[PDB]
């Protein structure tokens, strides 16, 4: 459960965020002082359009790439077994809840100074992109 | 990076080549990740960090099982923002 | 598959609300009455 909480929030936010910039475009393409309960109903339920499957299957990944652990025999198996169980129950929980309640809860309710340090090195990675893949293998 | 080359900037690429147009479709699929990404890694390492401090009964086996994730969750993000991109911009060129 | 299932629950709206409400209390009840031990008995 201790490790499960690290991802249960990664299920909600990654969806909420893709809805924060979706409400930062309908506000730029349309007026500003006019919005209804249905006009706000469409913009957030459209962030569930793209990242929707992206996380439900990715949290399906986190859980299944972990299954092979259950094949621990004896003393070791009895130990990390229950840890895998609770870790899996809680993932399939915040994933099956991030697709039934999380969308509704977010609808019923200095980013600059990090973007400026990343992209100098990002446009730089596009310099003979086969050179950075040479540095990677060295890692 | 896929829906970036699947939006409207993906009308120029499939028809003809334009380095400084596929580079723009990547530069936006880079500032759009900045917000979700930096927080995903944050809350994953933040919610994983307390159990890395091995004080108390049982902490020993939990710190041993969190360090690989915490330490493995600094090179995984940091590197994947440069290896994944500079590798997709290379594969998209092969089939082309 | 995932997107279509999102619209289902959103439509459900309220009925789901109290489903996660009554499950929240039920869940709160289980934890209050759950046994405890250091490790999961590992003896053969």
């Amino acid at each position: 459960i201790a490790i499960a909480v690290g991802a249960m929030v990664d299920a909600a936010i990654v969806m909420i965020e893709n809805a924060h910039k979706r409400l930062e475009e309908w506000q730029h393409q349309h007026p500003d002082a006019t919005l209804d309960n249905k006009t706000r109903w469409q913009v957030i339920t459209d962030a569930s359009v793209e990242v929707g499957p992206a996380l439900f299957i990715s949290l399906l990944i986190i859980t299944l790439s972990f299954i092979p652990i259950f094949t621990l025999e004896g003393q070791e198996g009895r130990l990390f077994g229950p840890l895998a169980f609770t870790k899996t129950y809680a993932m399939a929980g915040a994933a099956l809840l991030a697709i039934v309640v999380i969308p509704i809860l977010m609808g019923y309710w200095l980013n600059r100074f990090l973007i400026r340090v990343y992209h100098p090195l990002l446009l730089k990675v596009l310099h003979w992109p086969k050179t950075t893949l040479l540095v990677a293998a060295l890692s | 990076l896929r829906h970036a080359i699947e939006a409207v900037p993906s009308l120029n690429n499939p028809q003809t080549f334009s380095e400084q147009k596929l580079d723009e479709a990547l530069y936006h699929g880079a500032v759009l990740r900045v917000r979700p990404k930096a927080m995903t890694v944050a809350v994953i390492i933040a919610g994983l960090l307390p159990i890395l401090w091995g004080t108390g009964a049982g902490s020993e086996v939990m710190s041993r099982i969190a360090a690989p994730m915490i330490g493995g969750m600094i090179t995984a993000p940091l590197l994947s923002l440069f290896i994944i991109p500079a590798a997709y911009k290379l594969m998209w060129l092969h089939r082309h | 598959m995932i997107e279509w299932i999102i619209r289902r629950s959103v439509a459900n709206r309220f009925l789901v609300l109290m489903g996660a409400l009554f499950l929240s209390i039920w869940g709160t009840w289980t934890i209050i009455n759950t046994p405890v031990d250091a490790l999961p008995d590992l003896s053969d």
